[PDB]
């Protein structure tokens, strides 16, 4: 699964 | 109440306990309550938010993944399905309760660009994460409710911000990340990423260095994703 | 109880999923629920059940821990309230798998193994519990955890060697119990010294893997000696 | 002080 932006 | 009773500024300060606690369902009921004291919210308690739901969501998501797997495998009693349901249910919970503040309190027609990009940046994750585990008409009603609010994001950040505001560059890496991953889209995802990342490059030259290092840090994370898909 | 309708197979299958996913609140919650289903465990199901609180409550005294820190610094009455909110939580739990201990896990184990198991964890709860409680009902509390793991000291000299690893981690518990709760320094070193050379006289005797696993809970108490004296 | 891990 393609990581998504890990903060806010 | 839970939370009616107690002051806003003591919801905050205690969703920053719970934060360096790491109680982050502690945190995301302090600043749901904050929220329900219908003040807008400063850039520092939007990202105490969103951190905290992020996190709550986050583990939800991570359980659902593995019992997932686990009963594809196994496709016996209906003890694999119960508890992936029951997670599930768990996980759109949460789900449907950021999206409720989202809705009912946050989302303005008003709005700096900085608040109106960054919550429905946020409606678009929260509907993502609904898309995930949902199955057929009802999977394509909720990929239609995320591609809306990430391309209205989109159409303010553009409009609104430098194309290296990082709430921007976020936003287009979750919205690319949204066409390759939810959307069955990865051409649009990979032109995104590329168009998105290049615009950022070409205008670093106008920064700080502390910007620079902002803005960079996620174009870092858009060429990992176009490394990764091409 | 609330688990009442799902059946007791089910419960231990679901806390075996959880395990898997890391959802350690919902593994206590079908280990509690199996146990209420009051027949007795198996090692492999106590194992279960001790790992789901352990995580939990594991989870809470380290929050608990990093809030009284917090609120030590400062000297509004923000950090202190929410300090005793994860107290109110961490007693709930330990007030829990005491519940279940006594109700009735204790009456029923049917081998000393089990019973030295039970009543080991009857005082690491309580001891949990002295470790936030004040005054009058942290005296009683460290009188509980003082007889459970007295009680546990008993039965396991009774039946079990001494280099033997659920007699030996009883002893290191008991030892910190009375270090760090029961402010009993010269009893706390006495056990751990007695239970160190007691398991030494008998490594000869065992085989390479049971010498490994004495000798590493006897470091533990080894290092806590370290400490003390 | 640390008991049994
Ligand atoms: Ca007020
Ligand atoms: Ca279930
Ligand atoms: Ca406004
Ligand atoms: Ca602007
Ligand atoms: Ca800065
Ligand atoms: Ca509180
Ligand atoms: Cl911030
Ligand atoms: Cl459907
Ligand atoms: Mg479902
Ligand atoms: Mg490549
Ligand atoms: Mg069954
Ligand atoms: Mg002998």
């Amino acid at each position: 699964r393609t990581p998504s932006l890990p903060t806010p | 109440g839970a939370m009616g009773s107690m002051e806003r500024a003591s919801l905050i300060q205690k969703a920053k306990l719970a934060e360096q606690a790491e109680r982050y369902e502690d945190m995301a009921a302090f600043m749901k309550g904050a929220v329900e004291k219908g003040e807008e919210l400063s850039c520092e308690e939007r990202n105490l938010l969103s951190v905290a739901y992020k996190n709550v969501v986050g583990g939800q998501r991570a359980a659902w993944r593995v019992l997932s797997s686990i009963e594809q495998k196994s496709n016996k009693g209906p003890e694999v399905r119960e508890y992936r349901e029951k997670v599930e249910t768990e996980l759109q919970g949460v789900c449907d309760t950021v999206l409720g503040l989202l809705d009912s309190h946050l989302i303005k027609e008003a709005g700096d660009a900085e608040s109106r990009v960054f919550y429905l940046k946020m409606k678009g994750d929260y509907y993502r994460y609904l898309a995930e585990v949902a199955t057929g008409d009802d999977k394509k009603r909720i990929i239609d409710s995320a591609r809306s609010a990430y391309q209205e994001a989109m159409d303010i950040s553009k409009k609104e911000m430098p194309p290296t505001n990082p709430i921007r560059l976020g936003l287009a890496l979750n919205f690319s990340v949204f066409h390759y991953e939810i959307a069955n889209s990865p051409e649009e995802a990979i032109s995104l990423a590329k168009t998105t990342f290049d615009e950022a490059m070409a205008d670093l030259h106008t920064l700080s260095e502390d910007s620079y290092k902002d803005s960079t840090l996620i174009m870092q994370l858009l060429r990992d994703n176009l490394t990764l898909w091409t």
